């Protein structure tokens, strides 16, 4: 038995590396950066037909121009998402402008290693967040996709997959993705890869899709417009 | 001052303290609630009340606000704290926003409170799952549940506690528009689900109904025994 | 008030009047102003009446706690230090004009302590509204190393001077005689003032008051 | 002296034979570091340190193991350099607070005592670890003359005519006893400090090294200064020529 | 530092609090303490553990504590930990009276203390209070009441209950004789002597070995009365005639 | 019982199955780690302190090596044990003594200083966060009322007045020497009291000292000020011993 | 084995394992090369791709107008230290209206990084830095470690397979001080090149350059800005 | 650099026992014997004061300490621990007097002191006191005798003995003590109870005894102890 801020002989932190393993348990999520916009996809993994599928939100909006998709321990991300939402509004209040996708990713990444036992505040974290995040939005640099993990490392990705079957999904993305593909091609590609790795058959109420683009704001797909691309197998 | 990490990650990426708290709710009394189209009803089984015990003081169904009520499973002492924190929040939402609390909001508060107790120093997770029930100032009925981890979902019908697996799969079969037609039939679905675990209830069944018109109505062992007979002549109608 | 203290051949003689005032009215005709600090140290008090009572009690409490730990007789300087530093901390908001007197293993000691926390070590001291009148007696009649009964007479005459010449003071004279051998707390040492005998008969005869409501509750 | 469960895991824990091993292991850390030497002469104190060159990519005067604590006080460290640097800050601050409170330069005996008390505080608790370094303090004035104190990880301070701390500290002390020091001027002490370092330094064990010198005394008007390039080189010639 | 922490407020692999269950074992070693609800009142009966010839007997009681004008409690477990809780109970009762200007309702006093006991099981890192309490009282809402409290912070209202040594054997004995809505104070007292006779390992049962307190509504005010030796001896001799009634 | 262990009763300051505190017991053994012995003898006129002054190499400034410490003008002491711990307890002693005068307006009794340090040392006996100090303090001084005083406080928190005592490696053998000499009562003048202290340290170590091998501290009735004896004065007593 | 849990636990050999393990995190991240001339200080950093469908990690960060850093280890610890360095520089300019001397900033890092290595329940900073700065004393290259020890170096390289760069920097060391800016960067890249397997070397995707000096403030070159520096390349003579 | 542990060191064993308290009880059992007797006229407290070396000054440190003018104390177990409780009891006694201007009743003081002893069995990073207390006092025209042990529990006694041979002490007491013995006779039987467990022959510098009646609490002078030793 040890403390939470203990280094392994290799050089990495135990609790942080174990938190990465918690993502492997969570449902798979895909994001694709495109000239025309950014799409975010996630599987819900409904365990019972009695459970309302719309109450499982794994893609949420941070601002009009920024969306976020999580995987792992959903309950942990709720504070991270709220801190992100507060930061974009605080930025607007002070600077009268929208915050950049990279800045919001960076703000959240600062909270990642804010855990500890001794020398800690009355309301301090005890463990890292067991959640990976996919930030997708549009700013001055255009449509951008950012990935985050418990280690606090954040990096821009052309396309990224995180979750249980993230290994097979990423190689599927490397096979399909190239620089010039459209957003319509991006949504189509993300869903095909999603239906391959899912244990359950991909359905309209089974998944979530959201796109942020230069044209208009964050938009989550309804049952009808989900079915519009579900019928393309 | 006591800053010791209680809940930590395991080598395989698990949170044992959370999972152990989920074992504590498993040992608790069976709690089930179904959502109709006019009334929402929840009920608790696995009672085994000693008879010599005052049954009014051991009620597991509690009202939170004029429009929100909840049931639980697991550590009864833990729940009382959560219920009191949820009740304070219901009045605090009225002091800041004036508007009454929505069923989703109060669930989100309970969930965030339970989540905060899995990621804080010197604290141990809550060993309860809650079934939150209410009506929006919109007309639409609502049914939610929480668990020690802090994850919450909406349900058409759900069961947590002792033998939750058994009642969960009974509801999956028995939940149709025919079963939730009128007020009486939605109540029947709860009781029929409780008879899957409990050794012939009536005395061993606590259940309460909520309509969008009136507050909470807890049914007494006289009104519950009426449904024991009404479903009995349905069961003994095979010939 | 009038309070006074003197150092004689054998020890200390403390004096005080017994009048307490509320505005310009006599609140207590018989008040105790000479306070217990320790078996060997006593302290006269003037100023805010409540401040006098509570300050003198707290220090009496602290000294008893001190003497129990040391196992020896407390010193007047210890009482002085405890009073001085406390009153200073409160910047004179605790209105306690004090005369501190006692006998140590060091000998006889007398102090005057002001509400702001300044102390004077002197053979004779006066505090209170009638202190100047009392001082006029001390400056006129005091001699070094007086006999016990001579000093008793001097202090009682000083307090009397305050009593009769100051409106803030009146009634009885209290003395406290402390020596290496003996402690004498003479509460009513002198009764110079007395109420005139009633001449008229104002007996309110039974049933002279009209009653509207009556309830009698029995007891154990 | 090597018992199992606990006893040596904490600084708040005595061993059965009444020892605090965490303090002794912090002393083991200073014994593994290179040697630091200081001599008190008739008119000042001279320091010498064998700075080990870990890589040829480092500059001259890098990783100064010689410090200015106050305008009249010098510091020579051995052991874990990170802990030594933080102990220099404490030393500086205590020397700073004295001037602000009283007006004059802090006496070395008083400065040593205050810093040694701070070192000692880190030997009593499980919440902190002992410093893994020993250090020397040298000063000179017209009133007090030359003074030299040394403080080890335990928090003990003593006055020294000559002192050595580090890898070959016992081997160096046998070479210091050859010197008269009491009737020697500090001009000729720098000369001697240089060679003792070259003698004690193990050429086949430790490959490359650089010599650091500092002094405080009559010659430097009471200020602790670095030994000039001219004077250092003359002493290093005496070190290499007496190698025959 | 974390090596010396025994982790008092932690879940077990099976999902239970070890320090609470281990504390419950401590209650089972303490003296037998029971309570019975009647129609005309409510009583507590406790086994005296301070039973030495050389003891002084200065207080009115050993195990029974008066908390309120209308309320009283009894204790089973670590006696010092009980002194902390009983003192806190009196404060809570006074806080309520200061604010609302009426006596605290029985259930409200029990929950307030249980909130404290629950706290010591979830955070702080301290050991739980090794005490189980039985509460008796009257309020304007539910009348005569009887409540039980755990070290876990769990509480319950009972018509008849027992805690302490031979708790299980006593509760099944109460489960036999008790009549709901039919028990009078005389019949509840007779039951109390019977249950204690069987659970007492020294089955002679003198008045100096037991302790009985009654709570009655008397002409508008609540009366809490601890029965003295001559009253208790008389109750035992009544029960002793029932052992002589079996000879039929 | 006796020799039994359960839990961390040997690592922190908690009870063993016997009701012992091993961590406190180890601190007494930590006193012997200094490798030195102190002797304190009380006379009818004075109080005497004597300690081993070990200077192995001439590179050490002998003037800085001391275990005699000035706490007050009237109170001095000798420290036996771990040197870093000893100085810590001295600075605390000085602080307690100064604050006593400030609050109460008179000089702290030797009696009361020893009690105060013992009370502080008691905290380390009860709190698990820190180990007790591996040292022992013997205070001398002349009280205004009861004359010469000798007091000694432990790492355990025990304190007591003495006619004579010792501390350190040769503690148990020295106390046997003092017992024989107190049994045969003399006139305890400054001359014999100092000599007794030196002879006790001399016989128990079988060394026969040079004036640089020991350090002496005295407090006299006519001269209540605490004094550290110079080598000249020590040698004067040592040549007076040669009989 | 039992002495490797806490920074407060001393090993019987006189070592602290927790500090040594934190130092391993530096050797985990990709190599970065720091070198100076007489007027300029240059940081050349190799970037890691987690999967070449994603961008190469940010390795060079701004501190002030005259100071810049290249990190090796944990990113979140790197940004934490970076914010501390920024703050101290900002305070210096707020109070004194002049840039904070590089050596003084590094001394402050030494202070801040020492604290956790002596407190229980705390951990060392899992990042080593190479600091490039210019002040009154000319260009500077400083090295920091998880242990609060720091170095004032002529040139330095830390990271994965940074051993090969150390050899190159040592041999072409005497050429550095008299060298011009154009070739001073070339020497940096030719050092960073050695820290790569013989298949492929430096490109526009994986090279980041940070230059500060008497001429210009600290500027980061990354993609299109890095391609003039790569031109005039000399193939690997392995 | 310091803070403090916030977790209890006294915990419940699987068998349901607070092990540290029972081990602290072992410490008092191994302590020097002390006895207390209520005389219904006064209270007597007597303790063994074996000095072991003659070099020890007997009058320097006392085992029988006064809390205030009417309350007195003895212990069995650890000297240092007892002394902390002494200071705490004295301070508690003064708190009461400052509020009520009335000498604190023995029962109230004992309750307040026991609360402190309770704290050290539950508070963070501390062990219980290895001391049992004998508290005597005169108030309300009535004598009182109380015992406070490591757990924080108090008991009111007519007569009791603690420390070494507490079993032999009590069995001697109930055999010899009767609730009618006057203070003079109470002192005799207090010394006799110690004599039952002494082994070493008594002197007036070998035992400490304090009495408490309407005149207040005081320690008996060595001369008085010597005259009583003429048994
Ligand atoms: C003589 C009588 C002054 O005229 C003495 O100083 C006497 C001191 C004394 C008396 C009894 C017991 C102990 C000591 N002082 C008083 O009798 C005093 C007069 C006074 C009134 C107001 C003051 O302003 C702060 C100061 C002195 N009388 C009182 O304390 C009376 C009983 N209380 C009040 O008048 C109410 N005060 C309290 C202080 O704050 C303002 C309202």
């Amino acid at each position: 038995d040890r403390g939470v801020n203990t280094f392994s002989p290799e050089g990495r932190l135990f609790q942080v590396e174990y938190a990465i393993e918690a993502i492997k348990l969570g449902s798979t999520a895909i994001g694709i950066q495109t000239s025309e916009g950014v799409c975010l996809a996630v599987e819900k993994r409904i365990t019972s037909p009695l459970m309302e599928p719309s109450s499982i939100e794994k893609i949420v909006e941070i601002d009009a121009h920024i969306g976020c998709a999580m995987s792992g321990l959903i309950a942990d991300a709720k504070t991270l998402i709220d801190k992100a939402r507060v930061e974009t509004q605080n930025h607007w209040f002070t600077y009268n402008e929208t915050m950049t996708v990279e800045s919001v990713t960076q703000a959240v990444s600062n909270l990642a290693l804010q855990f500890g036992e001794e020398d800690a505040d009355p309301g301090a974290m005890s463990r890292p967040f067991g959640v990976a995040l996919l930030f997708g939005g549009v700013d001055e640099k255009g449509p951008q996709l950012f990935h985050m993990d418990p280690s606090g490392t954040f990096v821009q990705c052309d396309a990224r997959a995180i979750g249980s079957a993230s290994e097979g999904a990423q190689s599927s993305l490397q096979e399909v993705y190239h620089k010039s593909m459209t957003l319509k091609e991006a949504i189509k590609s993300s869903l095909i890869i999603l239906k391959q790795v899912m244990e359950e058959k991909l359905n309209a109420t089974n998944i979530e899709l959201a796109t942020v683009q230069p044209g208009q704001n964050f938009h989550m797909f309804t049952k009808e417009e989900l079915e519009e691309v579900i019928k393309d197998i | 001052s006591y800053d010791r990490a209680i809940t930590v990650f395991s080598p395989d990426g698990h949170l044992f303290q959370v999972e152990y708290a989920q074992e504590a709710v498993k040992k608790g009394s069976t709690a089930v609630g179904v959502r109709g189209k006019d009334i929402v009803v929840l009920g608790v089984a696995k009672k085994s009340v000693a008879k010599l015990q005052d049954e009014r003081t051991v009620r597991k169904i509690c009202a939170l606000d004029d429009n929100v009520c909840m049931a639980f499973a697991g550590l009864t002492a833990d729940a009382r704290i959560v219920i009191n924190r949820a009740r304070v929040e219901c009045q605090s939402h009225r002091l800041t926003v004036e508007d009454p609390v929505t069923v989703e909001y109060i669930t989100r508060y309970i969930a965030s409170l339970k989540q905060r107790y899995t990621q804080s120093n010197g604290r141990r997770p809550f060993g309860i799952s809650a079934l939150i029930v209410g009506f929006d100032f919109d007309g639409t009925p609502r049914l939610y549940q929480t668990d020690p981890s802090g994850t919450y979902h909406a349900w058409k019908a759900n069961a947590i506690g002792r033998g939750a697996k058994s009642v969960r799969e009974f509801l999956e079969k028995n939940y149709t528009d025919d079963a939730i037609e009128t007020d009486d039939l939605t109540i029947k679905l709860v009781i029929k689900a409780l008879l899957e675990v409990v050794q012939s209830g009536g005395k061993n069944i606590e259940l309460a109904v909520m309509r969008r018109d009136q507050p909470l109505k807890i049914l007494n062992p006289e009104e519950i025994e009426k449904y024991v007979a009404e479903i009995e002549k349905e069961k003994e109608e095979n010939e | 008030t009038t309070i006074a203290g003197v150092v004689y051949k054998d020890g200390i003689v403390l004096g005080a009047d017994t009048r307490a005032t509320e505005g310009m009215v006599v609140a207590d005709k018989n008040c105790s102003k000479i306070h217990f600090i320790s078996p060997n140290i006593y302290c006269c008090g003037a100023g805010t009446a409540a401040d006098t009572d509570m300050t003198t009690q707290l220090i009496s409490s602290n000294l008893e706690l001190h003497s129990l730990t040391t196992g020896r007789l407390p010193r007047v300087v210890t009482a002085n230090r405890m009073l001085k530093q406390m009153l200073f901390r409160y910047q004179g908001y605790i209105g306690a004009a004090l005369v501190l007197g006692g006998v140590d293993v060091t000998g006889p000691h007398l102090y005057s302590i002001y509400p702001h926390g300044s102390t004077d070590k002197l053979p004779y001291v006066t505090m209170g509204s009638g202190s100047l009148a009392a001082m006029a007696v001390f400056e006129d009649k005091f001699r070094p190393d007086m006999e016990e009964e001579e000093a008793k007479k001097l202090v009682s005459e000083a307090i009397a001077a305050g009593i009769f010449n100051d409106l803030g003071s009146g009634s009885n004279i209290d003395l406290c005689v402390i020596s290496k051998s003996k402690l004498d707390f003479l509460r009513p040492f002198s009764v110079p003032n007395k109420k005139g005998t009633r001449l008229g008969r104002y007996r309110c005869e039974k049933g002279t008051t009209a009653v509207l409501t009556e309830k009698v509750t029995p007891l154990e | 002296s090597s018992i199992g469960t606990g006893y040596d895991l904490s600084a708040s824990t005595f061993s059965p034979d009444g020892r605090v091993f965490q303090v002794e292991y912090a002393m083991k850390a200073v014994e593994n570091s290179s040697t630091a030497i200081g001599i008190r002469c008739k008119d000042g104190v001279v320091f010498g340190v064998e700075k080990l060159v870990l890589s040829k990519l480092y500059e001259e005067g890098s990783n100064k193991r010689l410090f200015n604590v106050d305008r009249h006080v010098g510091m020579a460290v051995a052991g874990l350099l990170a802990d030594a640097r933080s102990l220099a800050d404490i030393a500086r601050e205590e020397a700073s607070n004295f001037r602000s409170n009283f007006g004059y330069n802090i006496p070395l005996k008083h400065l040593a005592d205050r810093v040694a008390m701070y070192v000692h505080a880190y030997t009593l608790y499980s919440a902190v670890r002992p410093f893994g370094c020993s250090f020397m303090l040298g000063s000179y004035s017209a009133n007090d003359g030359a003074q030299l104190y040394m403080i080890d990880p335990s928090g003990v301070s003593y006055g020294y005519w000559g002192c050595a701390i580090g890898k070959a500290r016992q081997a160096a002390k046998t070479e210091i006893e050859k010197l008269q020091m009491k009737e020697m001027t500090c001009r000729d002490v720098v000369k001697e400090v240089a060679k003792i370092i070259y003698i004690v330094h193990d050429e086949v064990k430790d490959k490359a090294f650089e010599l650091e010198l500092s002094w405080v005394g009559e010659l430097t008007k009471g200020r602790h200064e670095i030994v000039p390039k001219d004077i250092r080189e003359e002493a290093e010639k005496y070190a290499k020529e007496s190698l025959k | 530092s974390r090596r010396y922490d025994s982790r008092t407020t932690i879940f077990s692999p099976e999902g239970r609090l070890y320090q609470v269950e281990y504390a419950m074992e401590a209650i089972g070693h303490a003296g037998t303490c029971l309570g019975i609800l009647a129609n005309d009142g409510v009583l507590l009966a406790a086994e005296r553990r301070n039973i030495h010839k050389l003891l002084d007997e200065v207080f009115f009681s050993e195990k029974i504590y008066k908390l309120n004008e209308d309320m009283a409690c009894s204790v089973a477990g670590i006696t010092s930990d009980a002194n902390v809780l009983t003192n806190e109970l009196r404060l809570i009762a006074q806080r309520y009276l200061l604010q609302y200007q009426e006596p605290i309702p029985c259930e409200q006093l029990v929950t307030a203390l249980c909130d404290i006991k629950q706290a010591y099981t979830q955070f702080g890192g301290k050991r739980p209070f090794g005490v189980s309490l039985l509460y008796i009282g009257w309020d304007k809402h539910y009348g005569f009441q009887l409540y039980q409290s755990d070290p876990s912070g769990n509480y319950g209202g009972w018509k008849a209950t027992c805690i302490g040594n031979n708790s299980a054997a006593a509760v099944s004995m109460l489960k036999q004789d008790y009549k709901e809505g039919e028990m009078t104070l005389k019949s509840a007292l007779a039951l109390a002597v019977k249950v204690l006779n069987k659970t007492m390992d020294v089955s002679k049962l003198s008045a100096e070995k037991v302790e009985i307190a009654t709570l009655t509504r008397e002409s508008g005010k609540t009366v809490i009365r601890v029965l003295k030796q001559k009253e208790v001896e008389q109750l035992i001799k009544k029960h002793e005639e029932e052992e002589a009634k079996a000879e039929r | 019982s006796r020799g039994s262990s359960a839990g961390f009763d040997r690592h922190i300051t908690i009870f063993s199955p016997e009701g012992r505190l091993y961590q406190v017991e180890y601190a007494f053994k930590a006193i012997n780690q200094g490798g030195l012995t102190s002797v304190a003898v009380r006379g009818k006129d004075c109080a005497v302190i004597v300690t081993q002054k070990k200077v192995p190499d001439k590179l050490l400034d002998s003037s800085t090596v001391t275990h005699l410490f000035k706490i007050t003008e009237s109170i001095g002491c000798v420290m036996t044990g771990m040197t870093a711990d000893s100085r810590s307890q001295v600075q605390r002693a000085r602080y307690e003594a100064a604050n006593w005068k400030y609050k109460y307006g008179y000089e702290i009794p030797v009696d009361m200083l020893c009690k105060r340090i013992a009370d502080i040392s008691q905290v380390y006996t009860q709190n698990a966060e820190m180990r007790p100090l591996g040292c022992c303090m013997i205070l001398i001084g002349i009280d205004e009322e009861q004359g010469p005083q000798v007091y000694k406080c432990d790492p355990a928190g025990y304190y007591c007045g003495f006619k004579a005592t010792a501390a350190g490696v040769k503690q148990t053998e020295s106390t046997s020497f003092l017992e024989k000499k107190v049994k045969k009562k003399f006139d305890w003048t400054f001359e014999q009291t100092v000599e007794t202290a030196i002879t006790c340290l001399s016989t128990v170590l079988s060394i026969d000292f040079k004036p640089s091998e020991i350090e002496v501290g005295v407090v006299t009735v006519e001269n209540p000020k605490f004094r550290i004896l110079t080598e000249a004065e020590i040698d004067a007593h040592l040549v007076a011993l040669a009989e | 084995n039992q002495y490797d849990n806490d920074v407060t636990v001393w090993s019987p050999q006189g070592r602290i394992h927790q500090i040594e393990y934190a130092m391993e995190a530096v050797k985990q991240g990709s190599a970065t090369v720091g070198l100076k001339s007489k007027t300029h200080a240059v940081l050349v950093a190799l970037k890691r791709a987690q999967s070449e469908l994603a961008a190469h990690q940010k390795k060079i960060l701004h501190v002030d107008n005259h100071i810049g850093i290249s990190i090796a280890g944990l990113t979140a610890d790197a940004r934490l230290l970076c914010n501390f360095m920024r703050q101290e520089c900002l305070d210096s300019r707020f109070v004194f209206d002049r840039p904070l001397p590089v050596s003084r900033l590094v001394s402050l890092i030494g202070s801040k990084t020492q604290i956790p290595t002596q407190r229980y329940g705390r951990r060392p900073y899992g990042v080593g830095l190479l600091i490039a700065g210019y002040d009154d004393m000319g260009p500077h290259i400083f090295q920091t470690c998880p242990s609060a020890n720091y170095f004032d170096c002529r040139a330095m390289s830390i990271g994965a397979r940074s051993q090969s760069a150390r050899t190159y920097l040592e041999r072409h060391m005497s050429e550095f001080m008299e060298c011009n800016l154009d070739e001073l960067v070339k020497h940096g890249l030719r050092a960073l090149r050695e820290t790569l397997p013989a298949e492929q070397d430096l490109t526009t995707k994986n090279v980041s350059i940070g230059i500060v000096g008497k001429d210009l403030e600290f500027t980061i070159y990354d993609d299109d800005d890095v391609s003039p520096f790569l031109d005039g390349l000399e193939e690997r003579p392995q | 650099a310091k803070r403090g542990y916030s977790f209890s060191l006294t915990t419940f064993s699987p068998s349901g026992k607070l092990v540290q308290i029972e081990y602290a009880l072992a410490a008092v059992a191994g302590g020097a014997p002390s006895v207390g007797i209520k005389a219904a006229n006064g209270v007597v407290l007597a303790t063994e004061k074996k000095q072991k070396s003659i070099l020890y000054d007997e009058r320097s440190v006392h085992k029988v300490e006064p809390i205030t003018k009417h309350i007195g104390l003895v212990y069995s177990g650890m000297g240092p621990d007892y002394r902390v409780l002494v200071h705490r009891a004295r301070k508690l006694a003064q708190q009461y007097y400052l509020v009520y201007q009335e000498p604190i009743p023995t029962a109230q003081l004992v309750q307040r002191v026991a609360s402190v002893m309770q704290e050290y069995t539950q508070s963070g990073g501390v062990r219980p006191f290895g001391v049992s207390l004998l508290i005597c006092g005169w108030n309300e025209g009535r004598p009182y005798l109380f015992q406070s042990d490591p757990s924080g529990a108090y008991f009111a006694w007519k007569a009791t003995a603690m420390g070494k041979n507490y079993v032999n002490g009590k069995t001697f007491l109930e055999k010899r003590y009767n609730e009618d013995l006057e203070l003079e006779d109470a002192i005799h039987t207090a010394i006799l109870t110690l004599k039952e467990s002494f082994e070493g022959q008594m002197t007036e510098d070998n035992i400490e005894v304090g009495i408490c009646n309407e005149a207040g609490f005081r320690r008996l002078t060595p001369t008085e102890v010597r005259d009583y030793l003429a048994a």
